[PDB]
């Protein structure tokens, strides 16, 4: 897909979810850095 | 092209990296299915990823977008999880492999929520999960995320 005409990305804002944070899209590989690889586990809820 | 640096927990950049992985943590509307049950995340590892030519490949389009949008590239810092985060470090974002199902069509997703990255580390829904377990809930697995800048340049605004 292409970004909307006169647009460079998506930002998908949550409208039914009132703690859900944004989502965004790119079109373009160029316009994102790989700046950090974060090696983790999920943790089990005590 | 690409190395990796290992960062110090002592280290103030592994700290607020770390810092914006836990606190961005919520509950999910799937109750757990795809990413799994969790509160926070134990992280065992945080490498800076410096590749001279993928850098200079996203600082020359940056500079496009921002002259296009007065001098704005409205940066953000935010997370993306997939199956494909070890050839994404070393060969760069690829629109070619752009999630073709996404909410908002066919491009390359982040989230601010880590635990909505999360989701997608195992494949799309977590697919079958941990390849060892077949756990999409596995706490024994290591997962990876990638934590990127990305240039949003102007952005279309999709209420959703
Ligand atoms: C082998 O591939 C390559 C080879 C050489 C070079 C580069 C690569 N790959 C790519 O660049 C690349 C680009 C795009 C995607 N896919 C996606 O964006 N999704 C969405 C997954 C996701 N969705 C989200 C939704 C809302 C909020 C956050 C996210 C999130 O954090 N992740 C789809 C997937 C398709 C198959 C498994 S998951 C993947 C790789
Ligand atoms: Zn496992």
């Amino acid at each position: 897909a292409h970004s909307p005409p006169g647009h460079h990305s998506v930002t998908g804002r949550p409208s039914v979810n009132g703690l859900a944070l944004a989502e965004y899209v790119i079109y373009r590989g160029e316009q994102a850095y790989p700046e950090y690889l974060i090696t983790y586990q999920i943790m089990r809820p005590e | 092209g690409t190395i990796l640096i290992d960062l110090s927990p002592d280290d103030k950049e592994f700290q607020s990296v770390e810092e914006e992985m836990q606190s961005t943590v919520r509950e999910h509307r799937d109750g757990g299915h795809a990413g799994g049950i969790f509160n926070r995340y134990n992280i065992l590892k945080i490498q800076k990823v410096c590749n001279k030519k993928l850098w200079e490949r996203y600082t020359h389009r940056r500079k496009e977008v921002s002259e296009e949008n007065h001098n704005h590239a409205n940066e953000r810092m935010l997370f993306h999880g997939s199956p494909f985060v070890n050839a994404i470090i070393h060969k760069g974002f690829d629109e070619r492999h752009a999630y073709i199902g996404g909410m908002f069509g066919a491009g390359i997703y982040f989230a601010e929520n880590s635990s909505k990255s999360n989701q997608y580390v195992y494949g799309i829904g977590g697919g079958t999960g941990c390849p060892v377990h077949k756990d999409r809930s596995c706490y024994i697995c290591h997962r990876q995320l990638l934590f990127c800048r990305v240039t949003l340049g102007k952005s279309f605004l999709q209420f959703s």
